[PDB]
């Protein structure tokens, strides 16, 4: 079986470099063309680069012509990708993907995972932890507010998961200071609040935060 | 950019040539080692080897027609693709394609077999080589030339007639499966240039340059065939008509395609002595080594490459003796992987030195375009490579050169009278066989067009030999004759304009390179050695191989876009005058109705 | 360069419906199409290849027609799972290039928000930044126009909203709008209110808040 895998997603300067490597198996890679595919967060896709068989000619669109420079070395299997003068607007997860052989029309059928590639100048920062408290008809509303955050990933949860009901995480916003800011409420009955107990858990694995906040009626 | 048709097909051409360079070294391998040394095993492989090379082929045709002609902008894979896709002969079905090559083999068998008895004598029987042959080149005795003549004829073309009908309908079936108007248009269509503006070339257009450029050559054929004529009779008093056709058996060859072997007979002036140098060569002891030495710095004079020491270490130069034999037709050999030999049984003689001359010119010719893929290996038409070779063979023939590599005497008077001898030897021989060519490849033209019926084949065949060549038959013929297929190229399925295209040629090319080399005197003396100059212009045609269109090739080197005839007037000028003046008393022409029967 | 336009960019439809999606090429590029269909957060997944090809492991009820300029995507019967996002990529001539997707959304009945406030903590205030929340919970459709009014004075710039994903249960959108603001911009007003317009509601509801007071 074909099963492509990605490797070399990481944090990087404006203006820095990144070498991605994808490692290819399950096939005669010398015979197949291979192409690059990216997704900015929240947008479409687009073809970033593309090399012929035989490791040749390779071919650019007109947004990264001349910064980006595919290659491969058929005796790893490993498909190659280095970016240098990267933007801002290069943050985007990168798959490889198989593309034409020789005589067929087939096209791009298996995809790795991918990998997240993100620019910027802020380095990392812890996030802090601010409470929402009730003053609503049947059912009350209560959250907490991770701000001041990056990287990704962060894990929200309520009563380490025990509470469900009525919970929507909004997906985080980048302020301007190049920081990431999420948040998480819950609905509740308004009979529960002196009664039952409400725990905002947040795990920020990049920066190592485990806060668990009480919040409590006022 | 580009469509992904495209790379899909130069990765598909990239495999292919990587894969049959290979098979084809082997292939040319094995038949160099079958020519050179007749065993059983190696005419074996040979068989194996070029099975294989075939099979081959036709999978990588029928697998390289997938690719649609139409989406590929690049000039070079699209004409690699062309060559590849043709289907040649698979268009038919299978048990027509089986009786096809039972024909053609037929053809050919009885053609090499065919003997004649003389009636004479029942025991003595002659086949056409060497004894027809001999007969008509030797003999002055005209009734028999006109039996080994009606011999030859009456009883072999007796038997062709039937099988060329069926292989004249099979053809023409299967070349207009192939979507062409008939196998002319297809014989036709190696001289078509289609997509390059400014240089296309339909297949109509030959005919149009083919009949435009007789017309001018005419004149010159007229005057040459009068004093013939005279001469002829003067040769064969009583028995031919001053105001006639010369009779057919007459010319010199079986059919008159060289006038060659009647200078003996049409000598200007036999007075004076010939420019024979085989004997200045004898004395002096040369052998074959000599004489390639000599061939290969007159090529290197002019800025053109050595030969390679594998050409001499394995080409063969000498008869291997009685032990081994082998085949001394003179060859060119490019055998692939840089490997090039030459095969000739060479002897010491004047035109042997000429041909050695010839044959390298060819090599060198192969040499040119060795950087060139695969399917690009190969001259811009099928003109090219006879010109090249024969330019060369003409600078080398020219009394100058002959001087000054030491054959002939330095006190060789160069009188007006040897130069018109010279003249009269070349025209009896290149002017002679065009109106031949032109009248074989029209009626051809003509037959598989449909525009002659098949009960008046030969009724059309000789109103076109006397209207056309001036040459009336000896004796009566009816339909069951097939005389045109008496001749080994028109039963052996070869195509012929290409030697009239190659005749033309060859003067262009001898006129550029002579303005190149700053010559002064008559074009007939020029002598091109020793002008890089000229060296380096041929060679830039050289290099083209088949990549570039002929018609820019051709530019390259002449500056022009077509065939013409004025360089061929140019070097027979000096000739055409003293015809003019030799003919102020003679009748030019012929009449069309008068028969050596009644 | 091939430029395609996807029409339309999103869509609604029912379990049993027929959708057809369309992807317009500006010239032609023969039979090298493809459609892609994606489920948030996870890969591509090939649907049909050749324009018209269904991939091997699809439900049949995805096909693909046209070719030339003119291309359409369709399913016969809708179904839960087909619920995502649909691209088509032409990959004829180069530089190959996407189309900006289709979203297929479910439909369901007109649904009102629930509104709710809340102020800044006092100890967010120590630290030295005050942030006020409007959340809009559970309504449809997505059209929604949402004014903030600083002491009747309207406010532009100074909030981001953030809108989630089709609910798996009952199909409803959730808004959030949150204002950032300094300590001391936030003691120069006195009245927050938060105005929300939705097609759920015959007239605008105002929940409103007077800096400092009970
Ligand atoms: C046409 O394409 C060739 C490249 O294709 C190669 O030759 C084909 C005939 C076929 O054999 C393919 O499979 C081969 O890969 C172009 O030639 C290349 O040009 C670039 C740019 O100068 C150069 O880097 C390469 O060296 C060339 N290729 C080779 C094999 O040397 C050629 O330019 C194309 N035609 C035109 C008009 O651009
Ligand atoms: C050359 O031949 C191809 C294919 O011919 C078929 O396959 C051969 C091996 C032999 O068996 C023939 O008798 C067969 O008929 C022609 O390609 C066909 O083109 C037509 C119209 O363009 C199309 O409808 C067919 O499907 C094609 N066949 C295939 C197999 O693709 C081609 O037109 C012929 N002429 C050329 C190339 O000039
Ligand atoms: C090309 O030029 C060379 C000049 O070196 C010619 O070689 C000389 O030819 C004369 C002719 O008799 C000899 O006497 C000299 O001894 C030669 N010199 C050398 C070094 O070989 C050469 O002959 C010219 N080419 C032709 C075809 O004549
Ligand atoms: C020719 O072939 C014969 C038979 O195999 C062999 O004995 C002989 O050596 C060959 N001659 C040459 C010159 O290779
Ligand atoms: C070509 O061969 C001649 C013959 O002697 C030799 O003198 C000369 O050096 C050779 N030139 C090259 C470039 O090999
Ligand atoms: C050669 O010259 C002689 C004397 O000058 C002249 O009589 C003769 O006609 C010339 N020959 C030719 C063919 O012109």
């Amino acid at each position: 079986e074909v099963q492509l895998l990605e490797s070399g997603g990481g944090l990087v300067q404006p203006g820095g470099s990144l070498r991605l490597s994808c490692a290819a198996s399950g096939f005669t890679f010398s015979s197949y063309a291979m192409s690059w595919v990216r997704q900015a967060p929240g947008k479409g896709l687009e073809w970033v680069s593309g090399i012929s068989g035989s490791g040749d000619r390779t071919y650019y669109p007109d947004s990264v012509k001349g910064r980006f420079t595919i290659s491969r070395d058929n005796s790893k299997n490993t498909l190659y990708l280095q970016m240098n003068s990267l933007r801002a607007e290069d943050t985007a997860v990168y798959y490889c993907a198989k593309d034409w052989a020789m005589v067929g029309a087939d096209a791009f059928d298996i995809w790795g995972q991918g990998t997240m590639v993100t620019v910027s100048s802020a380095s990392t920062k812890g996030p802090s932890v601010f409470p929402l408290a009730p003053s609503s008809g049947g059912t009350a509303a209560l959250g907490c507010l991770v701000k001041d955050y990056f990287p990704e990933p962060v894990t929200v949860s309520w009563n380490s998961g025990a509470l469900t009901s009525g919970v929507h995480t909004f997906p985080a916003v980048l302020q301007s200071s190049g920081l990431y800011s999420l948040s998480s409420v819950v609905t509740v009955p308004s009979s529960s609040l002196g009664t039952q107990t409400y725990i905002c858990n947040v795990n920020h694995k990049p920066s190592n935060t485990k806060v668990d906040k009480k919040v409590e009626p006022k | 950019a580009q469509s992904t048709i495209e790379e899909q097909a130069k990765t598909f051409l990239d495999k292919f040539n990587h894969e049959a360079e290979d098979l084809f070294y082997q292939s040319s391998l094995a038949s160099w080692n079958y020519n050179t040394n007749i065993t059983e095993e190696n005419v074996q492989n040979m068989n194996n080897a070029g099975d294989k090379w075939s099979a081959f082929l036709k999978e990588q045709s029928t697998l390289a027609q997938m690719y649609p002609l139409q989406e590929i902008q690049n000039l070079t894979v699209k004409l690699q693709l062309q060559a590849l896709q043709q289907n040649g002969s698979s268009v038919l079905s299978e048990d027509k394609s089986k009786r096809l090559n039972t024909i053609l083999n037929t053809m050919s068998t009885i053609y090499s077999t065919g003997k004649v008895c003389n009636p004479d004598n029942p025991q003595e029987c002659l086949l056409l080589e060497p004894g027809l042959n001999e007969i008509m080149a030797n003999s002055l005795d005209y009734n028999e030339r006109l039996w080994a003549w009606e011999s030859w004829r009456s009883e072999v073309g007796k038997q062709l007639r039937p099988l060329y009908e069926e292989y004249v309908v099979l053809k023409n079936e299967m070349a207009r499966a192939n979507h062409y108007e008939d196998y002319g248009d297809y014989w036709r269509g190696d001289y078509e240039v289609n997509g390059v503006d400014g240089y296309d070339y339909s297949r109509g257009q030959l005919i149009e340059d083919v009949e435009h450029t007789f017309e001018e050559i005419k004149p010159l054929y007229e005057h040459l065939h009068a004093y013939v004529r005279a001469k002829l009779m003067n040769a064969y008093p009583s028995y031919i008509s001053p105001i006639g056709c010369l009779p057919a058996h007459l010319l010199g060859d079986m059919w008159g395609r060289f006038w060659t072997n009647l200078y003996s007979l049409t000598v200007p002036f036999g007075q004076k002595p010939n420019i024979d140098v085989t004997d200045a060569m004898v004395d002096q002891a040369w052998d074959a080594q000599r004489i390639f030495k000599e061939a290969e710095k007159f090529f290197v004079s002019v800025g053109l490459p050595n030969m390679t020491q594998g050409f001499w270490e394995n080409s063969m130069l000498t008869d291997p003796g009685n032990v081994q034999k082998a085949v001394c037709h003179p060859t060119a050999w490019d055998l692939g992987k840089g490997d090039f030999r030459i095969l000739m049984c060479t002897k010491v003689t004047m035109d042997d030195f000429l041909t050695a001359h010839h044959e390298m010119g060819h090599i060198q010719y192969d040499m040119a375009y060795a950087a060139q893929p695969f399917l690009l290996r190969n001259g811009a038409n099928e003109g090219f490579h006879e010109a090249v070779g024969e330019i060369m063979s003409l600078s080398a023939a020219t009394p100058k050169h002959l001087k000054s590599i030491g054959l002939l005497s330095p006190d060789f008077q160069e009188d007006n009278e040897t130069e018109i001898n010279f003249l009269l030897k070349q025209a009896l021989t290149i002017v002679g066989t065009l109106p031949f060519t032109y009248m074989l490849e029209k009626w051809r033209w003509m037959v598989f067009k449909g525009e002659i019926p098949k009960d008046q084949w030969m009724k059309k065949w000789w109103e076109m030999k006397r209207e056309i060549v001036g040459v009336v038959e000896p004796v009566p013929h009816d339909e069951t004759y097939c005389d045109p297929a008496s001749l080994f190229h028109v039963s052996n399925d070869y195509s012929f304009i290409r030697y009239y295209t190659r005749t033309l040629y060859q003067f262009q090319f001898q006129e550029a390179l002579c303005q190149a080399a700053k010559h002064e005197g008559p074009l007939h003396k020029c002598d091109i050695s020793n002008s890089t100059e000229a060296g380096q212009k041929l060679f830039n045609m050289l290099r083209l191989g088949k990549s570039e269109p002929w018609t820019l090739a051709l530019e390259n080197v002449v500056g022009a876009k077509n065939m013409n005839v004025r360089p061929l007037l140019n070097y027979f000028e000096p000739l055409f005058t003293w015809l003019k003046d030799q003919n102020k008393n003679s009748f030019v022409g012929w009449s069309t109705d008068w028969s050596p029967y009644a | 360069d091939i430029q395609m336009t996807q029409s339309p960019s999103a869509m609604s439809a029912s379990v049993g419906d027929r959708v057809t999606i369309t992807c317009r090429a500006s010239q032609g590029i023969s039979n090298y199409f493809a459609w892609f269909q994606q489920k948030p957060g996870k890969v591509p997944k090939r649907l049909i290849y050749a324009a018209s090809s269904l991939q091997s492991g699809v439900p049949s009820r995805f096909s693909g027609s046209g070719s030339g300029t003119e291309f359409t995507l369709t399913i016969s019967n809708l179904q839960p799972e087909d619920f995502a996002t649909y691209y088509c990529l032409q990959h004829s001539y180069y530089p190959y290039t996407f189309g900006q997707g289709t979203k297929l959304e479910i439909k369901r009945t007109v649904a009102a928000p629930s509104v709710f406030i809340f102020p800044p903590s006092d100890e967010q205030l120590k630290s030295g930044t005050a942030s006020v929340v409007c959340l809009l919970n559970n309504f449809y459709p997505r059209e929604a126009k949402v004014q903030w009014k600083v002491d009747n004075a309207l406010q532009s710039g100074n909030s981001q909203e953030s809108v989630t994903e089709q609910d798996s249960k009952d199909s409803t959108y959730s808004l959030s709008s949150t204002l950032t603001l300094s300590k001391a911009d936030y003691e120069k007003h006195k009245v927050y209110a938060c105005e929300v317009t939705h097609q759920g509601l015959s007239s605008p509801v105002t929940k409103s808040f007077n800096r400092g007071e009970c």
